[PDB]
């Protein structure tokens, strides 16, 4: 299960980076594979195998067990269903997002107050993110058409175990490529950390426990002449965990320089999840959502995701969250 | 002349729940 959720992780992440070159990315794969899975819960036939699949989850067993599993600083998520107010839902999926998710239905009128009903929703996302995440669902992407929106959102916000001290972060030179160079603030300290030489791509990895070291950041660095591109390449969930263990990654007396920065971004998937074999869902008549509704004219029309991060020298605040909605079509 | 990891170049870099071996959230700093 582990290596499914991670394999999931690293394929978004090497799809986004190849999607938007040259551009920050920033993601939270637990928030779209929860979105995700709340649809698998109502969907069925090869609609719900090719959702399955794309989160590495290839037999019913697997899948059982990744909800089953599901049943046992600041870091909450939160999810919940809004569905059109004159629908019903099936008994069952209603019960399923409750006890795998702790996702309750709020009724909506999509139907008469789409915008309204928009607005509720990005303000929900808002108050579970402490405000990081607003307008999560555009402009148009909630209309008279739309029955149901299921929502994560998730926040963190960790102190380092070894905070770096402002008095030493310094404007420095950032190489964005061969020939550009961009100011940033790059923070500063010498500390004992652990850190994998990675000879098989050329970089190092770098570990930043949060305090209770129950969460870390980990940093994957080319070195000098290496272009990022082939380490993405490269890059699989089974490597990056064979690097992270104590024989790669040892704690080491380093002088780590990191910038202090901080990102916002926002994603349409559909491409993404095309990508990974997601096809049936979106398409009128071949869509089977039927374990959600008696209706059975529901696709996924849009899924959207938003995050935010900010690292600085006291630690690190990063949210995001996902909607996905399904239209009568 | 010791170690040093100067993340002055593009990067990936990884929010991890280590008990669970978790990818919490992902990126890449490209430009400021
Ligand atoms: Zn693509
Ligand atoms: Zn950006
Ligand atoms: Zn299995
Ligand atoms: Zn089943
Ligand atoms: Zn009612
Ligand atoms: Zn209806
Ligand atoms: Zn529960
Ligand atoms: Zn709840
Ligand atoms: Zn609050
Ligand atoms: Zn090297
Ligand atoms: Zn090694
Ligand atoms: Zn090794
Ligand atoms: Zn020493
Ligand atoms: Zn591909
Ligand atoms: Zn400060
Ligand atoms: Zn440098
Ligand atoms: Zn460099
Ligand atoms: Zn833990």
């Amino acid at each position: 299960l582990s290596n499914a959720s991670g394999t999931f992780a690293i394929r978004l992440l090497k799809i986004l980076c190849q999607d938007n070159p040259s551009h920050n990315v920033f993601c939270s794969p637990v928030s779209i594979s929860s979105a995700l899975a709340m649809v698998l819960l109502g969907a069925k036939g090869n609609t719900a195998t090719q959702m399955a699949q794309a989160l590495s989850l290839n037999t019913e067993e697997d899948i059982h067990r990744a909800f089953q599993s599901l049943l046992t600083y600041l870091l909450r998520t939160a999810n919940r269903l809004f569905g059109e107010k004159t629908c019903q839902f099936l008994s069952t999926f209603k019960e399923s997002c409750l006890q795998f998710y702790h996702a309750e239905l709020k009724e909506l009128s999509f139907i008469r107050a789409a915008e309204e009903s928009r607005k509720h929703i990005n303000t929900w996302v808002s108050k579970k993110t402490e405000g990081k995440i607003e307008e999560l669902l555009p402009g148009s992407s909630i209309d008279a058409e739309t029955r149901l929106v299921l929502v994560n959102a998730i926040y963190f916000k960790g102190k380092w175990n070894e905070p770096f001290d402002e008095t030493y972060t310094r404007e420095m030179p950032f190489k964005i490529n061969q020939e550009e160079q961009r100011p940033v603030q790059m923070m500063y300290q010498e500390a004992t950390f652990k850190l994998a030489h990675v000879g098989e791509v050329r970089a190092q990895l770098l570990e930043l426990p949060y305090a209770r070291k129950e969460l870390s950041l980990l940093v994957l660095l080319p070195d000098d002449g290496v272009e990022l591109s082939t380490v993405e390449k490269s890059l699989t969930f089974e490597k990056l965990t064979a690097w992270t263990k104590p024989d790669c990654m040892k704690s080491t007396e380093v002088e780590v320089l990191l910038p202090k920065f901080k990102l916002q971004e926002d994603y349409d998937m559909e491409s993404v999840l095309r990508h990974l074999g997601i096809v049936d869902a979106f398409q009128q008549g071949k869509a089977d959502l039927s374990a959600m509704s008696a209706e059975r004219d529901l696709c996924l029309s849009k899924f959207v995701h938003k995050s935010f991060v900010e690292v600085n020298e006291e630690g690190t605040e990063a949210a995001a969250a996902s909607a996905v909605v399904i239209a009568a079509a | 002349s010791g170690p040093r990891f100067c993340a002055d170049h593009p990067f990936l870099f990884f929010i991890r729940h280590n008990r669970a071996n978790s990818i919490l959230f992902c990126g890449r700093f490209s430009s400021p």
